C-alpha cells in the first residue's frame, strides 16, 4: 500500500508498519528535508510558522487575562496584597466528593480555585490595573492581536 | 559393574604457568594488546567449556574447583567460631540473654571508628552481629569459650584437608569418566550417606547433649555449674535423674517397646514458653525419623547387585497420548551435560532456602531467638536474597544448555522437544497472564489512591469500603489450627502460633502471636505472584528463544553470549539469552524488594512489640490494615516514617549505617551511567584522551578501550544491586537495631 | 518567587542545550571546508582534542575534589 | 545451465507442526520454497524450532521468510555437503527462481556477472553532504 | 579580622562544643567501672579529644559562628596574616608527591617501550627496574624543567589526529 | 623459584602488596600522630 | 557550605559542555568513525563490529548531555 500520511515524505508513507505514525509525527518540522523542497520554498514556510507562533502566544496571554478577571479576584487582590490569596481559576470536576470542594475553597472564593503561583497579580498590579474591566478589555484586545 | 577408575599423574605441578597469564586457552595465550584482554582473561576463566570440548577433563577441573569452595568455607567457619571465642560477650550472654544483646567483633582505636563500639551489656564494647550464631551455639549446648577455640582448630583443620584433597584429586588421583557418569551409586550414597547418616549423628549429639544441657539453662541453674557433655556420655545415672528412660537403656529400642521413650522423643507442638524456641525433644524425634526416611530411601537403585532401580527403565517406561514418547532420551542428557545439572540444582536450590526462610520466621527453632527482632529481619531477608539469586542462575544455565549441548540428533520426538515447538503458545499465554495480573493488581493500588485522594474513602478497596477477604487463606488458617482435634489427634498445640491461638512473651517481648489477613494482605499477595510472573514471563522466555526464533532464525550459531546482529530490520539489540538473564536479574530485585518490605512492616504491625500488660503496644501500632492499600501509605508509613533512625544516627553508636546509606544510594545511581549510555561515546572519549597521553609521550603501550557492550551491562547490573541492595541492608539494620 | 526562579532556570536549561544541538546539525548539514579554508571555524576543528582534553580534565578535578571534601564532612 | 523451474509433487520431510510455520505473509505477499536432494535419511533442526526427518531421495519445504531459507541451505551445506536451491513464490500462481540465480553459488566466481551499486574511488573521496543539499530527498554523499 | 570572624582561642561556641563533647564522652563512660578496659578506652578517648581542642587552638585557626575552623585560601592574605599551614603548604607538598608520581611512572614507560615486547614488561612488572626508578627520581622537578628546556618533554606533530578534519 | 617470583611480579599481585604498603604507612602516621588538620609545626 | 556548592556548580557546567562540545565537534567524523558525515545527524549505530558502537551519532551525544542539564538546574 502507498497511504497518504504523510505527503511530506514519499519514502516514509510507504512502509506497511508503524513506524510511519511515529516518524510522520517525528519529521514534521524538518522542512529542509521533505520532498521536493527548494530554498525559497523552506524561507516561506518558516516564515509563516513564525506567524502561527506568535499567534499562540498572545492567544495564551489573552487566556491568562480572561481567566483572572473572570474567576479570580483581582478586585480584592489590590486592597491588602499581604493577605487574600492571588486566585488563578476556577475547578468544575465531577470527579470529587464533598470534603474535596470543601478544602479546595479558599482564598475568600465561592468555589473549587486554586491559587495563583504565577506573579500576574503583582505585574498588572504594578503595570497600573486597578479593576476586572480593564483586565477584560486586554484580553479581547490581545485576542484580537492574535487573530 | 560400578567401580573406582583412576588415572595416575595426569598434570604435574609446578608454577610454570602461573607466570604465563590466559594459559588455559587458545585465543588468549598469545599476549595482551588491548585492554580487552584483561576482561577476557577473567571472563573465561571458570568457562571449563572453553579450554577444550572432552568430558574427562571438565569434570576432573570442576570435582577439584569442589573441593576448594568447600575449603574456603570452613576457612569461614573457622573464622566465625575463633571470633566468637575470642572477641565476643558470649559467656556474659549465657549468663543473661534478655538485656544483653550479642556482639561478635571490636574495631582498633584508630581516626574515630572506635565510636562504633556499642554498649551491648555484659561489660564489653563493640558491633552488634545479627547473624544469630549465639542462638545456634546454646542450640547445641555450648557453654564455654574454649569449645568455641576447639571448633575453630577444627575447622580450620578440615579447610586444609579439602585443599589438599582437591590437589590430590587434580594433580595425583584423578578419576576417569565413567566414575562420574554412575549417577545411581551417587544417589545412593548421597540419600543415604550424607543426609541420612547426617541426620542420624546429629540426633545422636541432640539426645546426647543438646537436651540435658538445654534443660538444665532454662531449669535456671548458671552455665559454670553444669555438667559437662563428656560426664552426661560416660555417668548413664545422670540421664537417669534428667529423663528416666535412660535408666532402661538401649533395651527399649532393640524389643519395639518405643513408647518408653516418651521423655525425649516427644510431639507436643507449639514453642517453649520459658525460651521462644521450638522443643528439642521435638528436635531429636525430627532427626531420628528424617534419619530412617532417607536411610531407606538410599536403597533404591541398581549398583552392582540384581535389586534396585534403572534411571533409564524408569524414564523411559513415562509416555503418554499427549505427549508422544515422554522421556525417552532425558538420561543421555542429564548425564552427559554439567549445565543442565546445574539448572536443575540451582532452582531447587534457591527454592529450598526460600522455603527455609519462611519456616524459620513461622516456628523458630532456636532458643532465644524470636525475641531478637533483627536476627528474624536479618535471617529471613539474606535467605529470601539467596533463593533468588539461585533462581535466576538456574534459569541462565538452562539458556546455556539449550545453546551449546542440545544435539536435535539424540532427541527427536519428546517432552524437550514439544516444548520448544510450541513456544509460541506458551509465551503467549504467559504475556497474557503477566498483563492481567498487572492491571488488576497494581491498578487497584492506583485506584485506592485516586479515590483517598479525591474525598471519597467509601469507594476505595479496604477493609471497611468495598472489601476484598483473602478467604481461602483463611480458611486454611483454621483448618490447621483446629488440626490437633481432629487430623492430628496426637500432637498438644498447633506446629506454630501463627496459625491462631494464644500469645507466647518471653521477657516482655512477644515470641509469636497469631495473624490475621485482610485486604491489603490480599492485595500484596496478588502483586507477589504478578512480579514472580514476570520473571518467569522473562526467564523462559530467554530459554525458549535461545536456539532460533522468527526474528533470527540463527540464533543458535551466535552462541551463548552476543550483543546484538546489528541494527537491521528494525534493530535487534539484546536478543541473546544472556540479556534475558540480565533484565531477569532486574525483576528478580524488584519482586524481593517487595517480598522483604511485605514481611518487614508486617511483623512491626501485626507481631512484635511489647507486652506492657495492658494488651499489646506494637512498634508502629497496627497501621498495616489501614495504610497498605494506597502507594502514598507506603511512602509514607513505611519509607518515611521509618528512616527516622538510619537518618539520625550521626554522633551514636549507629552511625556506620547512617553513613553506609548514603554510599549505597552512590552505588546505585552511579549505575545509571553504565546502563543509559553506549560504548561509541566512550570509546571517541577515550580516544581524545590518548591524544592528551600522546602528547606528552605517556602513550600506554597496552592499547585503552572502552569496555564491550556485553560488560558494560553487565557492569550496570551489579552496580545496580550492589546499590540497592545496600540501601535496604543499611535501613533494616539501622530501624530494626534502634527500635527492636 | 520559588516558582518563577525555578521556572526560569530550567527554561534556559533546555535553550542552551538546544544552541549546542543546533551547532552540531550546522557541522554536518551545512558546514563548508573550501570555503571556510584558514578562518577560526576550521581552526576550531584543528585543534579538538586539546578543547575535550581539557575540559575532561576540569570535569575530573571538579568531580574528585568536591565528592572528595563532600564525603569527608559526613 | 539454464534457469530451472520445480516439480510441485515433491514429498515433505516428515515433521510434527510447529508453531512458528507460516503466517498470512503468505495469503497476501509472498512465501518461499526449499527444495534439495538428499542420499541418506538423516535428522536435521527446523530455523523454527524442533527436529525434522529428510527423505532418501528429493525433498520440499516452505518458509515465511528469506533468512530462514538461508539459515537452512547454509545448515545443509556446511554440515551435510548438500545443494539445496529454494524460489519465491506469490500467491496465486507465480514462481522466481533465486539463489544460486547463477548456476554457481556466488563465492566462486562465474565470468558473466555485472557488477552492480559499485562505487570506483575510495572511501574518502565522498562529497560533503552541503555539496548535495536541496534534492529531490534525503540523500547521502555517497549514493551519488 | 579575616572576612567577618574570631580566632577560635576567644571563641565562645569553640569552648560549648568543647564541652558537649566532653560531656557526651564522659555519660557513656559512667556506667562502666575503674578498672575495665571500656574505660581505659573510653579515658584514651577524653585523652586524645581534649589534645585535638588544645591542638587547633594552638595553631591560630578562625572559627566562624559555628565554632568550627575556616581554612582560607589565598596566597596574599594567609601568607600575610600567618595562615601558610592549610593551605599552601599543603598544595606545595602534593604537587610535589604528585609530580614525583607521574614523572616516575613516566620513565618507566620510556624505560619499556624500547624492548622487544612492550606488553609483557607492563602486564609483569620489571620490579628491579620499578625499584630503581622508583628511587631515581626524588628530585623530579628539576629533570621536568630541563626536559621542557630541551624540548624532549613534547613530541611534535607526528601524533595521531583523528581523520578527517 | 623463577617462576613463583615472576609470579609475584604479576599486576595484581604488586597493586596488592602496594596499597597494603601505602595503606599501612597512612595508618601508622595516623596512630602515632592523632587528627592532623593543619600544618602551621 | 556556598563554597561547596558552587563548586558542584561548576562541575555541571564543565560537564554537560564537555558532553555538548564533544558531540558537536566529533560530528564530521571520529577515529572509531570517519565518515560519520555520510549519515546525518540521528542515525542509530553502526552494529557490532570494531568492537560495537552504540550511542554514536552527535544525537545521542546531546542525548547523553540532557541529563546534566537536569541534574545541574537540580
Ligand atoms: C557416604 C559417602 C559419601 C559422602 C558422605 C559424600 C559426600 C559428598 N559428596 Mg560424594 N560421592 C560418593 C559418596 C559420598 N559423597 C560416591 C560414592 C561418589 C561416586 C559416585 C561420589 C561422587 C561425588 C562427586 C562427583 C561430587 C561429590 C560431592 C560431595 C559433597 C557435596 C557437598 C556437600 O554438600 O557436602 C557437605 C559437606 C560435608 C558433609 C562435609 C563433610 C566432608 C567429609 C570429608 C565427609 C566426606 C566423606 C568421604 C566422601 C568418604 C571418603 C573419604 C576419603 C578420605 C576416602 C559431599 C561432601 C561433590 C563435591 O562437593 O565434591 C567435592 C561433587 O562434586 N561426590
Ligand atoms: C548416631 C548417633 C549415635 C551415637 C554415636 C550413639 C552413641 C551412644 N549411645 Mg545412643 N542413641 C542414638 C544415637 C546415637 N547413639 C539415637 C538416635 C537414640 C534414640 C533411639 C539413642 C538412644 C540411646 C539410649 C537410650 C542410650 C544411648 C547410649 C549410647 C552410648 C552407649 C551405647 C551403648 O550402650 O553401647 C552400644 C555399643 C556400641 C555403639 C559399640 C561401640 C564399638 C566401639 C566404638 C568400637 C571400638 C573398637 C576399636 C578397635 C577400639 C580401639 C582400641 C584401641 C585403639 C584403643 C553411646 C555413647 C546409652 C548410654 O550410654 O546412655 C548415656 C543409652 O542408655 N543412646
Ligand atoms: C552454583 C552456582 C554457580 C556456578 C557454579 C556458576 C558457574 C558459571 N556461570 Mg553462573 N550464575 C549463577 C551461579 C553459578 N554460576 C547465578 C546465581 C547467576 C545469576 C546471577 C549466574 C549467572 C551467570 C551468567 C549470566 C553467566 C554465568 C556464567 C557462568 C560460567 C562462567 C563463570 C565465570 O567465568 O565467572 C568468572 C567470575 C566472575 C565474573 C566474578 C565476577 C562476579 C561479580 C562481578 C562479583 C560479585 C560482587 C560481590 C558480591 C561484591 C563485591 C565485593 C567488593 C569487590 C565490592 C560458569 C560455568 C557465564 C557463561 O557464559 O557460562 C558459560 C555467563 O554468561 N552465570
Ligand atoms: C514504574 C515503571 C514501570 C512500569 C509501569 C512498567 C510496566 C510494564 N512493564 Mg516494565 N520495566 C521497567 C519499569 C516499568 N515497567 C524498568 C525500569 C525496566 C527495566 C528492567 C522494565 C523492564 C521490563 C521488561 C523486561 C518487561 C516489562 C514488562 C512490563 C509490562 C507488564 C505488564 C503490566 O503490568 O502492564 C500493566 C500496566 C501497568 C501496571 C501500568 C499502570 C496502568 C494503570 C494503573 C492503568 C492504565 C489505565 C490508564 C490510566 C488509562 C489511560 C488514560 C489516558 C489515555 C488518558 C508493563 C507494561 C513486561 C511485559 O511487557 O510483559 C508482560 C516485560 O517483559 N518491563
Ligand atoms: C527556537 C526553537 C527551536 C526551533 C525552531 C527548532 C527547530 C528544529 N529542531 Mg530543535 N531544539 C530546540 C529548539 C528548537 N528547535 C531545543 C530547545 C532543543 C533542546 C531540547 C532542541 C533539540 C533538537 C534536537 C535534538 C533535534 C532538533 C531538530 C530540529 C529540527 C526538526 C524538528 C522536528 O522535526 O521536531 C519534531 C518535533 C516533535 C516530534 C515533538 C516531540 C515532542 C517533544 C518530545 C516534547 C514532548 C513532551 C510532552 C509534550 C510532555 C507532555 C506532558 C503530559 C503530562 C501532558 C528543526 C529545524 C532535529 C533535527 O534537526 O533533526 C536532524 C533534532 O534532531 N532540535
Ligand atoms: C552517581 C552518578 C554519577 C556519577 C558519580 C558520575 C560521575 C562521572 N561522570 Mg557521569 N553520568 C551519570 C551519573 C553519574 N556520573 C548518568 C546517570 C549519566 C547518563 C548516562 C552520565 C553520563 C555521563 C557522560 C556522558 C559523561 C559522564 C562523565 C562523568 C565523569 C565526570 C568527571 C568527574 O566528576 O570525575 C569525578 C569522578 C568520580 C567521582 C568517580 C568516582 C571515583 C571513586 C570515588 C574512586 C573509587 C573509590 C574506591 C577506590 C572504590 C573501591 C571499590 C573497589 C571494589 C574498586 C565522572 C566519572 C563524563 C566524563 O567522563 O568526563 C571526563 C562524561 O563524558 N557521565
Ligand atoms: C585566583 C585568583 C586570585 C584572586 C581572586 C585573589 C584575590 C585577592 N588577592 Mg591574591 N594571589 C593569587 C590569586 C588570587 N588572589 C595568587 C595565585 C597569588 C600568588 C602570585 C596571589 C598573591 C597575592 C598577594 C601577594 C596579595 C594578594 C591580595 C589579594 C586580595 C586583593 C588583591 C586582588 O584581588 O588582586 C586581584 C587579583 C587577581 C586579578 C588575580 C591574580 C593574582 C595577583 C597576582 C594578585 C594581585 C595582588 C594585588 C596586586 C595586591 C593589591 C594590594 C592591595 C592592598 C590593594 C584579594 C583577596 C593582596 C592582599 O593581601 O589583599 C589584602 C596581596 O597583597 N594576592
Ligand atoms: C579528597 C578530599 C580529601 C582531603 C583533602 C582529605 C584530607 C584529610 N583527611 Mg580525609 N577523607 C576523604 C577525603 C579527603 N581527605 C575521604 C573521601 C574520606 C572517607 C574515606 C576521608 C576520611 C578521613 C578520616 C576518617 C580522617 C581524614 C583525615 C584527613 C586529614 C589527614 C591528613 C593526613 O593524612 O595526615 C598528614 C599525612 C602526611 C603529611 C603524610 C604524607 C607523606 C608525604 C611524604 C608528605 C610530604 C610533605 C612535604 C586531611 C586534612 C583525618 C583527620 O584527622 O581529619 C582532619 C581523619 O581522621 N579523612
Ligand atoms: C491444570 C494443569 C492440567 C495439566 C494436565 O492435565 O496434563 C495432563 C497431560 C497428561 O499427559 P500424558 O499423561 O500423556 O503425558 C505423559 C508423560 O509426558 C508425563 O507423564 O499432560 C499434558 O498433556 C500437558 C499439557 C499442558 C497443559 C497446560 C496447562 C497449563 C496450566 C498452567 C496454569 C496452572 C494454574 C495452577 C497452578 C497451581
Ligand atoms: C565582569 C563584569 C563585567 C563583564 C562581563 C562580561 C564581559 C561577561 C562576558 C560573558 C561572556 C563572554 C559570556 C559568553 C557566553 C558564551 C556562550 C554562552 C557561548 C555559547 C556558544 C555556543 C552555544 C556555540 C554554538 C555553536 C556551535 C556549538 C557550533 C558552531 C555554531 C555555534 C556558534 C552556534 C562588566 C564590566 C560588564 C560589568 C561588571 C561585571
Ligand atoms: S551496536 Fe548497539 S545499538 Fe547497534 S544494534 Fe548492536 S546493540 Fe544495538
Amino acid at each position: 500500500a502507498t497511504k497518504l500520511f504523510p505527503k511530506f515524505s514519499q519514502g516514509l508513507a510507504q512502509d506497511p508498519t508503524t513506524r510511519r505514525i511515529w516518524y510522520g509525527l517525528a519529521m514534521a518540522h524538518d522542512f529542509e528535508s521533505h520532498d521536493g523542497m527548494t530554498e525559497e520554498n523552506l524561507y516561506q514556510k518558516i516564515f509563516a510558522s513564525h506567524f502561527g507562533q506568535l499567534s499562540i502566544i498572545f492567544l495564551w496571554t489573552s487566556g491568562n487575562l480572561f481567566h483572572v478577571a473572570w474567576q479570580g479576584n483581582f478586585e480584592q487582590w489590590v486592597t491588602d496584597p499581604v493577605h487574600i490569596r492571588p486566585i488563578a481559576h476556577a475547578i468544575w470536576d465531577p470527579h470529587f466528593g464533598q470534603p474535596a470542594v470543601e478544602a479546595f475553597t479558599r482564598g475568600g472564593a465561592s468555589g473549587p480555585v486554586n491559587i495563583s503561583t504565577s506573579g500576574v497579580y503583582q505585574w498588572w498590579y504594578t503595570i497600573g490595573m486597578r479593576t476586572n474591566q480593564d483586565l477584560y478589555v486586554g484580553s479581547v484586545f490581545l485576542a484580537l492581536v492574535s487573530a | 559393574k560400578v567401580k573406582i577408575a583412576v588415572d595416575r599423574n595426569p598434570v604435574e605441578t609446578s608454577f610454570e604457568k602461573w607466570a604465563k597469564p590466559g594459559h588455559f586457552s587458545r585465543t588468549l595465550s598469545k599476549g595482551p594488546n588491548t585492554t580487552t584482554w584483561i576482561w577476557n582473561l577473567h571472563a573465561d576463566a571458570h568457562d571449563f567449556d572453553s579450554h577444550t570440548s572432552d568430558l574427562e577433563e571438565i569434570s576432573r577441573k570442576v570435582f577439584s574447583a569442589h573441593f576448594g569452595q568447600l575449603g574456603i568455607i570452613f576457612i569461614w567457619l573457622s573464622g566465625m567460631y575463633f571470633h566468637g571465642a575470642r572477641f565476643s560477650n558470649y559467656e556474659a550472654w549465657l549468663s543473661d540473654p534478655t538485656h544483653i544483646k550479642p556482639s561478635a567483633q571490636v574495631v582498633w582505636p584508630i581516626v574515630g571508628q572506635e565510636i562504633l563500639n556499642g554498649d551491648v551489656g555484659g561489660g564489653f564494647q563493640g558491633i552488634q552481629i545479627t547473624s544469630g550464631f549465639f542462638q545456634l551455639w546454646r542450640a547445641s549446648g555450648i557453654t564455654s569459650e574454649l569449645q568455641l577455640y576447639t571448633t575453630a582448630i577444627g575447622g580450620l583443620v578440615m579447610a586444609a584437608a579439602m585443599f589438599f584433597a582437591g590437589w590430590f584429586h587434580y594433580h595425583k588421583a584423578a578419576p576417569k569418566l565413567e566414575w562420574f557418569q554412575n549417577v545411581e551409586s551417587m544417589l545412593n550414597h548421597h540419600l543415604g550417606g550424607l543426609l541420612g547418616l547426617g541426620s542420624l549423628a546429629w540426633a545422636g549429639h541432640q539426645i546426647h547433649v543438646s537436651l540435658p544441657v538445654n534443660k538444665l539453662l532454662d531449669a535456671g541453674v548458671d552455665p559454670k555449674e553444669i555438667p559437662l557433655p563428656h560426664d552426661l556420655l560416660l555417668n548413664r545415672a545422670i540421664m537417669a535423674d534428667l529423663y528416666p528412660s535412660f535408666a532402661k537403656g538401649i533395651a527399649p529400642f532393640f524389643t519395639l517397646n518405643w513408647s518408653e521413650y516418651s521423655d525425649f522423643l516427644t510431639f507436643k507442638g507449639g514453642l517453649n514458653p520459658v525460651t521462644g524456641g521450638l522443643w528439642l525433644s521435638d528436635t531429636a524425634h525430627h532427626h531420628v525419623a528424617i534419619a530412617v526416611l532417607f536411610l531407606v530411601a538410599g536403597h533404591m537403585y541398581r549398583t552392582n547387585w540384581g535389586i534396585g532401580h534403572s534411571m533409564k527403565e524408569i524414564l523411559e517406561a513415562h509416555r503418554g497420548p499427549f505427549t508422544g514418547e515422554g522421556h525417552v532420551g532425558l538420561y543421555e542428557i542429564l548425564t552427559t551435560s554439567w549445565h543442565a545439572q546445574l539448572a536443575i540444582n540451582l532452582a531447587l536450590f534457591g527454592s529450598l532456602s526460600i522455603i527455609v526462610a519462611h519456616h524459620m520466621y513461622a516456628m523458630p527453632p532456636y532458643p532465644y531467638l524470636a525475641t531478637d527482632y533483627g536476627t528474624q529481619l536479618s535471617l529471613f531477608t539474606h535467605h529470601t536474597w539467596i533463593g533468588g539469586f539461585c533462581i535466576v542462575g538456574a534459569g541462565a544455565h538452562a539458556a546455556i544448555f539449550m545453546v551449546r549441548d542440545y544435539d536435535p540428533t539424540n532427541n527427536y520426538n519428546n517432552l524437550l522437544d514439544r516444548v520448544i515447538r510450541h513456544r509460541d503458545a506458551i509465551i503467549s499465554h504467559l504475556n497474557w497472564v503477566c498483563i492481567f495480573l498487572g492491571f488488576h493488581s497494581f491498578g487497584l493500588y492506583i485506584h485506592n489512591d485516586t479515590m483517598s485522594a479525591l474525598g471519597r474513602p467509601q469507594d476505595m478497596f479496604s477493609d471497611t469500603a468495598i472489601q476484598l477477604q483473602p478467604v481461602f487463606a483463611q480458611w486454611i488458617q483454621n483448618t490447621h489450627f483446629l488440626a490437633p482435634q481432629l487430623t492430628a489427634p496426637n500432637a498438644l498445640a498447633a506446629t506454630s502460633l501463627t496459625w491462631g491461638g494464644d500469645l507466647v512473651a518471653v521477657g516482655g517481648k512477644v515470641a509469636m502471636m497469631p495473624i490475621s489477613l485482610g485486604t491489603s494482605d490480599f492485595m500484596v499477595h496478588h502483586i507477589h505472584a504478578f512480579t514472580i510472573h514476570v520473571t518467569v514471563l522473562i526467564l523462559l522466555k530467554g530459554v525458549l528463544f535461545a536456539r532460533s526464533s522468527r526474528l533470527i532464525p540463527d540464533k543458535a550459531n551466535l552462541g551463548f553470549r552476543f550483543p546484538c546482529d546489528g541494527p537491521g530490520r528494525g534493530g535487534t539489540c539484546q536478543v541473546s539469552a544472556w540479556d534475558h538473564v540480565f533484565l531477569g536479574l532486574f525483576w528478580m530485585y524488584n519482586s524481593l524488594s517487595i517480598v522483604i518490605f511485605h514481611f518487614s512492616w508486617k511483623m512491626q504491625s501485626d507481631v512484635w512489640g511489647t507486652v506492657t500488660a495492658s494488651g499489646v503496644s506494637h512498634i508502629t501500632g497496627g497501621n498495616f490494615a489501614q495504610s497498605a492499600n494506597t502507594i502514598n501509605g507506603w511512602l509514607r508509613d513505611f519509607l518515611w516514617a521509618q528512616s527516622s533512625q538510619v537518618i539520625q544516627s550521626y554522633g551514636s553508636a549507629l552511625s556506620a549505617y547512617g553513613l553506609i546509606f548514603l554510599g549505597a544510594h552512590f552505588v546505585w545511581a552511579f549505575s545509571l551511567m553504565f546502563l543509559f549510555s553506549g560504548r561509541g561515546y566512550w570509546q571517541e572519549l577515550i580516544e581524545s584522551i590518548v591524544w592528551a597521553h600522546n602528547k606528552l609521550k605517556v602513550a600506554p603501550a597496552i592499547q585503552p578501550r572502552a569496555l564491550s557492550i556485553t560488560q558494560g551491562r553487565a557492569v550496570g547490573v551489579a552496580h545496580y544491586l550492589l546499590g540497592g541492595i545496600a540501601t535496604t541492608w543499611s535501613f533494616f539494620l539501622a530501624r530494626i537495631i534502634s527500635v527492636g | 518567587q520559588a516558582a518563577l526562579y525555578t521556572h526560569h532556570q530550567y527554561i534556559a536549561g533546555f535553550i542552551m542545550c538546544g544552541a549546542f544541538a543546533h551547532g552540531a546539525i550546522f557541522f554536518i548539514r551545512d558546514y563548508d571546508p573550501e570555503q571556510n579554508k584558514g578562518n577560526v571555524l576550521a581552526r576550531m576543528l584543528d585543534h579538538k582534542e586539546a578543547l575535550i582534553s581539557h575540559l575532561s580534565w576540569v570535569s575530573l578535578f571538579l568531580g574528585f575534589h568536591t565528592l572528595g571534601l563532600y564525603v569527608h564532612n559526613d | 545451465w539454464t534457469v530451472p523451474t520445480l516439480n510441485p509433487d515433491t514429498p515433505s520431510p516428515i515433521f510434527g507442526g510447529s508453531t512458528g510455520g507460516l503466517l498470512r505473509k503468505a495469503q497476501t505477499e509472498e512465501f518461499y520454497v526449499i527444495t534439495w536432494e538428499a542420499k541418506k535419511e538423516q535428522i536435521f533442526e527446523m530455523p523454527t524450532g524442533g527436529a525434522a526427518i529428510m527423505r532418501q531421495g528429493p525433498n520440499l519445504l516452505k518458509f515465511g521468510k528469506k533468512e530462514q531459507c538461508l539459515a537452512l541451505t547454509t545448515q545443509l551445506r556446511n554440515k551435510f555437503k548438500l545443494t539445496p536451491c529454494f524460489y519465491r513464490v506469490f500467491p496465486d500462481g507465480k514462481v522466481q527462481y533465486l539463489h544460486p540465480a547463477d548456476g554457481v553459488y556466488p563465492e566462486k566466481v562465474n565470468a558473466g556477472r555485472v557488477g552492480a551499486n559499485q562505487n570506483m574511488r575510495r572511501i574518502g573521496q565522498n562529497v560533503n553532504p552541503i555539496k548535495v543539499k536541496f534534492s529531490g530527498r534525503m540523500m547521502s554523499p555517497a549514493e551519488i | 579580622d579575616i572576612a567577618g570572624l574570631t580566632p577560635c582561642s576567644e571563641s565562645k561556641a569553640y569552648a560549648k562544643l568543647e564541652k558537649k563533647e566532653l560531656k557526651t564522652l564522659e555519660k557513656r563512660l559512667k556506667q562502666y567501672e575503674a578498672d575495665s578496659a571500656p574505660a581505659v578506652a573510653l579515658k584514651a578517648t577524653m585523652e586524645r579529644t581534649k589534645a585535638r581542642f588544645a591542638n587547633y587552638a594552638k595553631a591560630g585557626l578562625l572559627c566562624g559562628n559555628d565554632g568550627l575552623p575556616h581554612l582560607i585560601a589565598d596566597p596574599g592574605l594567609a601568607l600575610k596574616y600567618g595562615h601558610a599551614g592549610e593551605v599552601f603548604i599543603p598544595t606545595f607538598g602534593f604537587l610535589y608527591v604528585a609530580g614525583y608520581i607521574g614523572y616516575v611512572g613516566r620513565q618507566y614507560l620510556i624505560a619499556v617501550k624500547g624492548e622487544a615486547k612492550p606488553t609483557d614488561k607492563e602486564i609483569i612488572i620489571d620490579v628491579p627496574l620499578a625499584t630503581k626508578l622508583a628511587w631515581q627520581g626524588a628530585g623530579w622537578p628539576l629533570a621536568a624543567v630541563q626536559e621542557l628546556q630541551r624540548g624532549t618533554l613534547l613530541e611534535k606533530e607526528e601524533n595521531i589526529t583523528v581523520s578527517p578534519r | 623459584m623463577k617462576d613463583f617470583t615472576t609470579y609475584l611480579s604479576t599486576a595484581p599481585v604488586i597493586a596488592t602488596i602496594w596499597f597494603t604498603f601505602t595503606a599501612g604507612l597512612l595508618i601508622e602516621i595516623n596512630r602515632y600522630f592523632p587528627d592532623p588538620l593543619v600544618f602551621s609545626f | 557550605g556556598d563554597f561547596l556548592v558552587h563548586h558542584a556548580i561548576a562541575l555541571g557546567l564543565h560537564t554537560t559542555t564537555l558532553i555538548l562540545v564533544k558531540g558537536a565537534l566529533d560530528a564530521r567524523g571520529s577515529k572509531l568513525m570517519p565518515d560519520k558525515k555520510d549519515f546525518g545527524y540521528s542515525f542509530p549505530c553502526d552494529g557490532p563490529g570494531r568492537g560495537g558502537t552504540c550511542d554514536i551519532s552527535a544525537y545521542d551525544a546531546f542525548y547523553l548531555a540532557v541529563f546534566w542539564m537536569l541534574n545541574t538546574i537540580g
